[PDB]
C-alpha cells in the first residue's frame, strides 16, 4: 500500500451487491454471457390446419351463408 | 376497348353466379373462424378453385357488353359517356335533373 499520495484506508469497497435494475442491464450478459433470438413469422399460419381464438363456435357442413338466411 | 377484355369479362360473371353461390359457406370453413381445427384442408380446396377461374374477385362488375375502360355502372349495363347518350335520346325512364 502506497502512502505518499495515496489515501490509506478505503471505504469505496461498499456493499455485497451491485446488480443492476433501475438502469441498463442485459445488453450482452448480467453475470455472465446472454445473446437471445426471435422467431415470429407473418400470422400463425405455420401449419396446414390452425386452431381459432377469436371465433370458437362450430362448422357447418354447409355450402350457404349470408345467403343461407334469408 | 378491345373485345379480349370483353370476352374474358362475359364469361367471368355467368360462372361466379354458378360456381360461387353454391360454395358461399365454403369462404366460412376454410379462411372465417367457423373452423377451430375443424377441416381446414386440402379437401375443400378441391372445390374453391372452380370458382377461381370466373369469381366475384375477378369480376369488377363491368365491360360485359360495352368498350369503355372504368367508369362503369352495373345498374344501367352501361357506362359514363353512355349513361348521357341514352338520356340526351329519352331512352331511359324517369330520367330528369334535381332542382330543389
Amino acid at each position: 500500500m502506497k502512502k505518499d499520495i495515496h489515501p490509506k484506508y478505503e471505504e469505496i469497497t461498499a456493499s455485497c451487491s451491485c446488480g443492476n435494475v433501475m438502469k441498463i442491464r442485459s445488453t450482452v450478459g448480467h453475470d455472465l454471457n446472454l445473446d437471445v433470438c426471435s422467431k415470429c413469422h407473418p400470422f400463425f399460419t405455420g401449419k396446414q390446419r390452425d386452431v381459432a381464438t377469436g371465433g370458437r363456435v362450430d362448422r357447418f357442413n354447409k355450402r350457404f351463408n349470408i345467403p343461407g338466411s334469408k | 376497348a378491345k373485345q379480349s377484355m370483353k370476352a374474358r369479362e362475359v364469361k367471368r360473371v355467368a360462372l361466379a353466379d354458378k360456381y360461387f353461390a353454391k360454395r358461399a359457406e365454403l369462404k366460412a370453413i376454410i379462411s372465417d373462424v367457423n373452423a377451430s381445427d375443424e377441416d381446414r384442408w386440402n379437401a375443400v380446396l378441391k372445390l374453391q378453385t372452380l370458382p377461381r377461374d370466373s369469381s366475384p374477385s375477378r369480376q369488377r362488375n363491368r365491360c360485359r357488353q360495352t368498350g369503355r375502360p372504368h367508369g362503369f355502372l352495373r345498374k344501367f349495363g352501361l357506362s359514363r359517356i353512355k349513361v348521357r347518350e341514352a338520356a340526351m335520346r329519352g331512352e331511359i325512364p324517369g330520367l330528369k335533373k334535381a332542382s330543389w
